[PDB]
RNA sequence: GCGACCCCAGGUCAGGCGGGAUUACCCGCUGAGUUUAAGCAUAUCAAUAAGCGGAGGAAAAGAAACUUACAAGGAUUCCCCUAGUAACGGCGAGCGAACCGGGAACAGCCCAGCCUUAGAAUCGGGCGGCUCCGUCGUCCGAAUUGUAGUCUGGAGAAGCGUCCUCAGCGGCGGACCGGGCCCAAGUCCCCUGGAAGGGGGCGCCGGAGAGGGUGAGAGCCCCGUCGUGCCCGGACCCUGUCGCACCACGAGGCGCUGUCUACGAGUCGGGUUGUUUGGGAAUGCAGCCCAAAUCGGGCGGUGAAUUCCGUCCAAGGCUAAAU
RNA sequence: CCCGUCUUGAAACACGGACCAAGGAGUCUGACAUGUGUGCGAGUCAACGGGCGAGUAAACCCGUAAGGCGUAAGGAAGCUGAUUGGUGGGAUCCCCCUGAGGGGUGCACCGCCGACCGACCUUGAUCUUCUGAGAAGGGUUCGAGUGUGAGCAUACCUGUCG
RNA sequence: GUGAAAGCGUGGCCUAACGAUCCUUUAGACCUUCGGAAUUCGAAGCUAGAGGUGUCAGAAAAGUUACCACAGGGAUAACU
């Protein structure tokens, strides 16, 4: 919006609002990250750490797809089920749900947070950590591993 | 290459699924001729011989210097699985060779 | 000669809001049409308009 | 370059100016494409306006090998177990692919399923008016010969319901976590202990 | 000396083909530097500009010697995403793809080789006829150093029987594209003015109040505009319908059968050099050197040997659409 | 004392300017960032495309395991993956009392100190397929972590960079 | 280590005596990776040192111009 732009606040300022001394030159400083090491090294080092240098090991034709792991934790867990399955769960505590994670794009289950009290829950997923497992057993459900 | 058995991580993991072998497809008998073929390429043979780098091969297996025959066999034809193989091929020449 | 900054076609010249926001506008539109002081407020002679 | 800012990584230093690719058409192709598909449904009449039908095929990679999608045509293994020549299948509105393969029974019994629905809604009018051939359909010509439009045979995910269980001992005995560790340290063991089991044999 | 063949020469011999022009897009080659790196030589600018060639309405690409490692996808092209990512880089400045996934479109095929030998079944030209983009007859040639059929790995050949499929033209119409013609309503009264097309009054058309013209802001003065109706032509494609004809000998499909089952070479590949690529013990390309194989060969993004496994079948060719 | 300009310093024996008209210079775009407005909110986004539609470049509708960003981090990697707060100040409110008063309440924010996840180190009862599991117990170490989400889209100013 | 012991000792009585990224090389960890699955070479990582930048926060660098050029400088010489 040219109007709001502070440019048309300084027509009749001489120098635009860059100083008669020094001015708006072309490139005085260098263009792109020019002297990364050299006039711009203060910068570089205090806003950058790590910037310059090498680490770790190359793979050559990196596929994503094979690393795909989305996680789920124990606290969101209860969420996937639907509200009219919830009301079924605490109608009848013989049984409890099966909740496969894997059903709602989840592969591995997490162990944060805890689980609604009193209410057994069977999670099948392709992974878990042993909090998650440790808090599905103490309270009362079991886990099914697929693939 | 037995069934998956249903896990995710392990020796033979994968999703639980009947396997079943390949139908039979024409290209399965790649790389191999008919019995005219090798009539073909026998006779030529004959009337062709073999290359001069091919006579120096089996004059090493000869004198039983079958390490450096390989050598020269790679270094003429570039790599070992060709290499290995064209010796064999001399020393069934030769084989039938010293039997007559 | 050449002007300051040519003009160039690929200017940003659309703009895309979001769809909620739009159908808020729709409604508020839609709702201020039913109020006499606001359809006078626009310029609109509705004096003999029964209702 | 100044202050606490993210290192600039623009790609302009070519003469991209002269390569910049504008939209100003969409709408106008958007037109075209219909314009070409509503007079591609006019000369196919009255063969669907969906195209050939396309086998079920999984996902590629572990990232979709849950979900299924459209295929390019049904193998001719899926064919010969439907009973459709493959000369004929792509003369009445089947795609056939004589490259994919059958590695499962349920891949291969999923696709002849549909090639057998695909058959029970299949009318087909006869070459010449009046003498009718194997295959072709009577009486059917005129009752419901329209053109449909859409899918016909749409592939869509059948999201099980939630089914409750009951726990038994067995289950809430099993150590999963201690499962994956096991079979994780069998798998990068295996080489191993396969050389060790080898030597063996030569010693022995 | 007379003949056949081979190679070559001449011909204003009969009948054909080629050159050049155009630049927006397209294909091949060749190929900088300004510039950036706050200097500068690798790099970057750029596989770009300039230079030299070749096409079409599109071109190019294209029916896997592919992707991948999965519960697997399945010619090519294109869009979104992948992603400013893996990688490359005085690892500096910078640079930078691909697969999966979602969409547009969708289409598959033809040869070479063993296979007529009871018949070169093939093709061209001269001449003649006919229903003339062709077809028939006849003559002279081409061709056995191989024309036509059959076959192309998805197969296939051969045998057997199931007894399933296969043979044209014409008449009319529609659809498609192009053009032509007619067709609504005030120029009524008063005032101003050089002129009413302005103001005021009284009417009217409207599926037409787009636009223009006419002596000032004109729906109703004029051309048009909206919507029908009528007429003429082009494409020969697609499609509906009608009439006539409608020989399954053969070929194909399906099923089974012991057997057979031929697939591209100075090419692949390797060494080396140069170049190029995100491709890193070397991505492609090219020169030179070496030079394959047939239960084999290429690929599987770290060089090497050994044991497996997956995958495809190069070194010949054509092909609409999405762009 | 003549304006404009660079300058420690201009009326300057510093430079531009004979006079008038008209033209004449922080813009567009990509990335990112803070701030602010708006919508929705553990979600958010109709973006390629499709369905259509003012006989229509608009508007309207469509996300079905699409995708982007966010929702979980640490590690070069193989891998593992958040036991769910204590305290000193403190806004507001409630009660008593009418003091620079005393109790209850304790959000935001800040200081201080634990705990939890991970790299590294350390530790090992009891089991196991011999290399894994993990009762207990840790650390002046390290992290762009956790301890009841705050993001996504969009508009514009300003700033860095091409 | 030293002293009977308290204690002292993490170089020199104190105040100077020295060096990033990339690359190379060495040491250490029955360590991680070579991405179809393995074995052994080779290669690539993790942690700590070494090979050096003395213009010492660290480009790889010889002259001449009286044949000369450009951007500027009275921030700076050659007159008054
Ligand atoms: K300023
Ligand atoms: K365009
Ligand atoms: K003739
Ligand atoms: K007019
Ligand atoms: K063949
Ligand atoms: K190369
Ligand atoms: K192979
Ligand atoms: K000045
Ligand atoms: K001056
Ligand atoms: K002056
Ligand atoms: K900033
Ligand atoms: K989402
Ligand atoms: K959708
Ligand atoms: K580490
Ligand atoms: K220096
Ligand atoms: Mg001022
Ligand atoms: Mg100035
Ligand atoms: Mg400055
Ligand atoms: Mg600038
Ligand atoms: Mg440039
Ligand atoms: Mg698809
Ligand atoms: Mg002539
Ligand atoms: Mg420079
Ligand atoms: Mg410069
Ligand atoms: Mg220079
Ligand atoms: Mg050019
Ligand atoms: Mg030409
Ligand atoms: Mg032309
Ligand atoms: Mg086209
Ligand atoms: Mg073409
Ligand atoms: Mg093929
Ligand atoms: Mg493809
Ligand atoms: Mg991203
Ligand atoms: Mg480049
Ligand atoms: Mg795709
Ligand atoms: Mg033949
Ligand atoms: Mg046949
Ligand atoms: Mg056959
Ligand atoms: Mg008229
Ligand atoms: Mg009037
Ligand atoms: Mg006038
Ligand atoms: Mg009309
Ligand atoms: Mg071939
Ligand atoms: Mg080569
Ligand atoms: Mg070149
Ligand atoms: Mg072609
Ligand atoms: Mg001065
Ligand atoms: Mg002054
Ligand atoms: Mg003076
Ligand atoms: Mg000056
Ligand atoms: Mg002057
Ligand atoms: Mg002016
Ligand atoms: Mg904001
Ligand atoms: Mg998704
Ligand atoms: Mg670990
Ligand atoms: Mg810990
Ligand atoms: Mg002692
Ligand atoms: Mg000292
Ligand atoms: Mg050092
Ligand atoms: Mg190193
Ligand atoms: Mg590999
Ligand atoms: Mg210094
Ligand atoms: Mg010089
Ligand atoms: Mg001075």
């Amino acid at each position: 919006t040219t109007r709001f732009k502070k440019n048309r606040k300084k027509r009749g300022h001489v120098s635009a609002g860059h100083g008669r001394i020094g001015k708006h030159r072309k490139h005085p400083g260098g263009r792109g990250n020019a002297g990364g090491m050299h006039h711009h090294r203060i910068l570089f080092d205090k806003y950058h750490p790590g910037y310059f240098g090498k680490v770790g090991m190359r793979y050559f034709h990196k596929l994503r797809n094979k690393f795909y792991c989305p996680t789920v934790n124990i606290d969101t867990l209860w969420s996937l089920v639907p509200q009219e399955v919830k009301d079924k769960a605490a109608a009848n505590k013989g049984t409890a749900p099966l909740i496969d994670v894997t059903q709602f794009g989840y592969f591995k289950v997490l162990g944060k947070g805890v689980l609604p009290t009193g209410q057994p829950v069977v999670v099948k997923a392709k992974l878990i950590s042993k909090n998650a497992e440790k808090k599905i057993k103490e309270n009362g459900g079991a886990v099914v591993l697929t693939a | 290459k037995q069934p998956n058995t249903g896990i995710s991580v392990g020796l033979n993991k994968g999703h639980v699924v009947t396997k079943k072998e390949l139908a039979p497809r024409p290209s399965d008998r790649k790389g191999k001729t008919s019995k005219r073929i090798h009539f073909v390429r026998s006779l030529i043979r004959e009337v062709a011989g073999f290359a001069p780098y091919e006579k120096r091969i089996t004059e090493l297996l000869k004198v039983g210097k079958d390490k450096r025959a390989l050598k020269v066999a790679k270094r003429k034809l570039g790599t070992h699985k060709r290499a290995k193989k064209k010796r064999e091929e001399m020393s069934s020449v030769l084989r039938k060779m010293r039997a007559t | 000669g050449r002007m300051f900054a040519p003009t160039q076609t690929w200017r940003r010249w659309h703009r895309k809001i979001p769809v909620n926001q739009k159908r808020y506008a729709v409604a508020s539109a839609i709702a201020a049409s039913s109020v006499p002081s606001l359809v006078l407020a626009r310029g609109h002679r509705i004096e003999s308009v029964p209702e | 370059m100044k202050h606490n800012n993210v290192i600039p990584n623009g790609h302009f230093k070519k003469h991209w100016q002269n390569y910049v690719r504008t939209w100003f058409n969409q709408p106008a192709r958007k037109t075209r494409r219909r314009a070409a598909r509503q007079k591609k449904a006019a000369t196919i009449f009255p063969r669907p306006t969906a195209g050939s039908l396309r086998p079920i095929v999984h996902g590629q990679t572990l990232k979709y090998n849950m979900k299924v999608r459209a295929g390019r045509g049904f193998s001719l293994e899926e064919l010969k177990a439907a009973g459709i020549p493959k000369k004929l299948a792509p003369t009445i509105g089947i795609a056939v692919d004589h490259r994919r393969r059958n590695r499962s029974l349920e891949g291969l019994q999923t696709n002849v399923q549909r090639l057998k629905t695909y058959k029970a809604k299949l009318v087909i009018f006869p070459r010449r008016a009046k003498k009718v051939k194997a295959g072709d359909s009577s009486a059917e010509e005129l009752a419901n010969a329209t053109q449909v439009q859409g899918p016909y045979l749409p592939i869509v995910r059948d999201q099980p319901a939630i089914e409750l269980v009951k726990i038994t001992d067995e289950m809430k005995s099993f150590k999963a976590y201690g499962k994956l560790r096991i079979e994780r340290t069998n798998a990068r063991h295996f080489g191993a202990r396969l050389k060790r089991a080898a030597e063996a044999e030569k010693e022995e």
